[PDB]
């Protein structure tokens, strides 16, 4: 059974300096047998732009993100808390687990008031029933020492994990939901990952994000590309 | 002794016969605690109990783990790798080509993929010499988290690391119990314990942060406390618990003169331990070492008991027969026409003999003609091979290895592939025929792919073997029962059914009596053409001057004095044909002049000086 992450506040409108919590419950515990690590990340999508990681391992905070943002929880309920929300902090915040395949995300929570670079290819308009091959060019890091994922974000703005390719051996894990639909490739000699959406229909209208991931403490997906919008006629 | 096992020395070369390759490893390491060479684990399948490696603690040479589809290799207890031999001559640990990219050979939804996953070396805290090579394991994790500079010894030149980290699998972080984030695996038991970089000043190894925690200067992998006696591994020699830099010498200085061994305490260097006597198959030098080849200007001598030693050639060092892998044959690799004549009239070969196709086929660019089967009988006189014997090829006009029918011992001090003292493959001989062979000194025996070879289970292999971790490995020879079916079974006189081939010249022990090299029912103790006696089950001839005794026994020993009753004339020393007349008894002694009696007795006769009596003769 696939891991369902359900976030508690659909949306919060709130005053500057006020304190917020955002909650996330999963259907199974987001831990692994061998470790006490909790396989949950929090991501921030401020409108206009790609999601960014703030907090992995539930407890652990990514370097660079300010101290107000704090990760709490273990087992099956995790909560993000912002000590005092600022004007920079109006965004949609996404719960995200990486304990079991397929990787799943939460519904989102929009808050309101009152060097690595993955450069995705251009936007695309596609006749239903045809196919398209989106690219992603990595820079600023040793390519072969990291993985590459693909994540779809649809019109209503929820996130679905498509799959992962090893950038050295080209091996790929898929989500079953995308087995016929997507195929991941990598030209390792050029630092480009690719994805090929085939037999496109209306529900493939979405934005397709390319997301890096690494090893050990850097297990969770950290850096997203700018996105490619694929709209079908 | 078990707990000591030989090395291996095959590198990446494929198992000679794969069907028995895992078997060799299990025999070779089942009880082993110290490998005295290289631990090489190559070409192991995915579902392969390697449960037998669980006790390995030291490795004298290098550790190679290469071309295996197995997921885990249980070397958890392995503590030190001294790197006396190095893989590629620059690596004590080498880990290559384990996961296969695999080509979807398994179904698309494989239960799981192959390839080593974690190194799981919870105890490796010392590499005395050599670097680390890790390449092309796609399922491998944590290789890069380890701090290898901690493992390499203070004095380890060649402390280089080439560690590919391309993986098909993302590695879960080290268990949270491992503050520092260095671990051999996902488990909380896999945390890299530190013992060198975390040390107090002016030390080499330590148990912890402070100077109380510092290990004795003779420790090597750590310590449970400060004293020698408290080490985990000794930098040099484990003198029965205490770790010391030298073994006690064997010439003490008694206060009054250079007396002999403190040998109630003096010991021999054997690997990284001090021992009282060298183990079986090793030689003793006078410099307190156990060796496999003697020092220069020296000779192998023996002893009535069995022990072999080295002592000086006080004369010129008498010249010897070197085999392949010794001196002018150091790198030649086959017995050929160019060198066959060098083994003519040798009782003992220092080195090895291998016979490959190139021996008997041309190789005309070399200009060495093929070896003729007639030439092989150069080896009739050969009693001892110090190295190994290896036969990939053999004239089909020869049924057996009778050419070597006087071979008594193969020492196996040098071993083919590091593992095998006797190998025979692809030959189509019909029986072995090594009637004299009584011991394989070291190593295993590998006899495979000999279509017509019978007389393998007839050999009492267990009584050739000395050290444990020796075995016969055999497959693809002729089916045992296809042999007795056709009338090839031991001679009826062969004791307990052990022979090397057809007939009474091939028994191991005759059941009854042996005349010469043939088993017989009766010696000729009574009715006999030539009269003979028995001695330790042999028929040996009586003296030609004992007289045949029709009905009764004719002698009691080989000498003439031993005779029952002489056939001509007697002189008290023994039975004689002719009474002595003036033979030289000594260079400067009087001549003995005697004559017959009617009684057969030689009696002396009366003389002066110049004319004597020889039965009426001057
Ligand atoms: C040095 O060699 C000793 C024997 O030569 C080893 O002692 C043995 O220790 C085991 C327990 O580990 C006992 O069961 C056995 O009877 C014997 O005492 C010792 O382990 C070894 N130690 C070092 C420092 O090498
Ligand atoms: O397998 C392809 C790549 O794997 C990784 C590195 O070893 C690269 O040198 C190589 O090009």
């Amino acid at each position: 059974a696939d891991i369902v992450l359900t976030q508690s506040p659909d949306s919060l409108a709130v005053s500057l300096g006020e304190r917020v919590t955002i909650n996330c419950k999963s259907s199974q515990p987001l831990e692994y047998s061998n470790n006490q690590w909790n396989y949950l990340a929090w991501y921030q999508q401020k409108p206009g732009q790609s999601p960014k990681l703030l907090i992995s391992w539930a407890s652990t905070r990514k370097s660079g993100v300010p101290d107000r943002f704090s990760g709490s929880g273990s087992g099956t309920d995790f909560t993000l808390t912002i000590s005092s929300v600022q004007a920079e902090d109006v965004a949609v915040y996404y719960c995200g687990q990486y304990s079991d395949y397929p990787n799943t995300f939460g519904a989102g929570t929009k808050l309101e008031i009152k060097q690595v670079q993955l450069v995705q290819s251009g936007a695309e308009v596609v006749k239903p029933g045809a196919s398209v091959k989106i690219s992603c060019k990595a820079s600023g890091y040793p390519f072969t020492q990291y993985f590459i994922h693909w994540v779809k974000q649809n019109p209503g703005q929820r996130l679905e994990w498509i799959g992962q390719i090893s950038s050295s051996y080209a091996t790929v894990d898929y989500n079953q939901k995308f087995k016929g639909k997507a195929t991941l490739t990598v030209d390792t000699s050029a630092s480009i990952a690719y994805m090929e959406l085939s037999s496109l229909r209306s529900e493939d209208t979405a934005v397709y994000y390319c997301v890096r991931s690494g090893n050990y403490e850097e297990y969770a997906m950290d850096y997203w590309g700018q996105g490619t919008l694929v709209t079908v006629s | 002794s078990t707990q000591v096992c030989t090395g291996t020395d095959m590198k990446l070369r494929l198992p000679a016969s794969p069907e028995t390759h895992l078997d060799m490893l299990r025999h070779l390491y089942q009880g082993c605690q110290v490998v005295q060479g290289n631990l090489e684990l190559t070409y192991l399948p995915t579902n392969a109990s390697l449960s037998f490696l669980q006790d390995i603690q030291e490795v004298q040479g290098y550790v190679l783990i290469a071309h295996n589809q197995v997921r885990q290799v249980p070397l958890q207890r392995l503590r030190i790798v001294r790197g006396t031999q190095l893989f590629e001559d620059n690596y004590a640990l080498a880990v290559l080509d384990n996961g296969d990219p695999l080509n979807n050979t398994t179904p698309v939804t494989g239960a799981s993929p192959g390839g080593l996953r974690e190194l799981q070396l919870r105890s490796l805290t010392e590499i005395l010499k050599g670097g680390v090579l890790i390449q092309r394991n796609p399922q491998l994790c944590y290789q890069d988290t380890i701090l290898w500079k901690d493992i390499f010894h203070k004095n380890n030149q060649l402390a280089l690391t080439l560690i590919d980290t391309n993986r098909s699998r993302a590695c879960h972080p080290c268990s949270p119990m491992c503050k520092g984030s260095r671990c051999w695996g996902e488990s909380s038991e896999d945390c890299q314990s530190l013992t060198r970089t975390v040390c107090a000043g002016g030390c080499a190894r330590c148990k912890g942060p402070l100077p109380t925690d510092c290990c004795h200067e003779q420790c090597a992998a750590g310590c449970t406390g400060p004293k020698h006696s408290d080490c985990l591994a000794c930098l040099h020699f484990n003198h029965s618990g205490i770790c010391e830099l030298h073994c006690p010498a064997l010439v003490t200085y008694n206060t009054d003169t250079f007396e002999s061994m403190p040998n109630p305490e003096g010991r021999y260097t054997f690997g990284a331990s001090c021992v009282t006597a060298c183990p079986y198959n090793y030689l003793s030098t006078d410099v307190g070492s156990c060796t496999l080849v003697c020092p220069l200007h020296n000779q192998e001598v023996t002893a009535e008991d069995g022990t072999q030693r080295c002592e000086k050639c006080s004369k010129p060092c008498a010249r010897v027969c070197y085999g392949l892998g010794m001196e002018h044959l150091r790198e030649v690799r086959a017995v050929t026409s160019a060198n066959i004549q060098e083994f003519a009239g040798c009782k003992k070969i220092f080195g090895s003999l291998a016979f490959l196709p190139e021996s008997f086929d041309g190789d005309p660019a070399s200009n060495t003609a093929p070896l003729q089967p007639e030439q092989l009988q150069v080896f009739e006189t050969l009693e001892e091979i110090t190295g190994y014997l290896y036969i990939s090829a053999w004239p089909d006009s020869l049924p057996d290895l009778s050419v070597f029918q006087n071979l008594q011992v193969i020492r196996g001090r040098i071993l083919h592939n590091g593992a095998y003292s006797l190998t025979l493959q692809g030959l189509g001989i019909s029986w072995l025929g090594l009637r004299s062979l009584r011991e394989l000194g070291s190593g295993l025996a590998l006899i495979h792919h000999n279509t017509h070879l019978c007389f393998v289970h007839t050999v009492p292999w267990d009584q050739l073997f000395r050290n444990p971790h020796q075995a016969l490995l055999h497959t693809a020879n002729r089916p045992e029962d296809e042999c007795v079916g056709e009338g090839l079974a031991c001679h009826q006189l062969c004791a307990r059914g052990h022979c090397w081939g057809p007939g009474p010249t091939q028994c191991v022990n005759c059941s009854q009596f042996l005349r010469g090299q043939e088993c017989v029912e009766e010696c000729r103790v009574l009715q006999g053409l030539p009269r003979e006696y028995v001695n330790a089950r042999h028929c040996l001839p009586c003296h030609p001057e004992c007289q045949p005794q029709n009905g009764s026994v004719t002698c009691f020993g080989p000498e003439a004095d031993q005779c029952v009753a002489c056939a001509h004339y007697k002189d008290p020393p023994f039975c004689v044909a002719r009474c002595p007349s003036g033979v030289k008894p000594d260079l400067s002694y009087m001549p003995i002049w005697k004559f017959p009696d009617e009684e057969g007795a030689c009696q002396p006769c009366p003389i002066n000086c110049t004319h004597s009596c020889v039965d009426l003769d001057d």
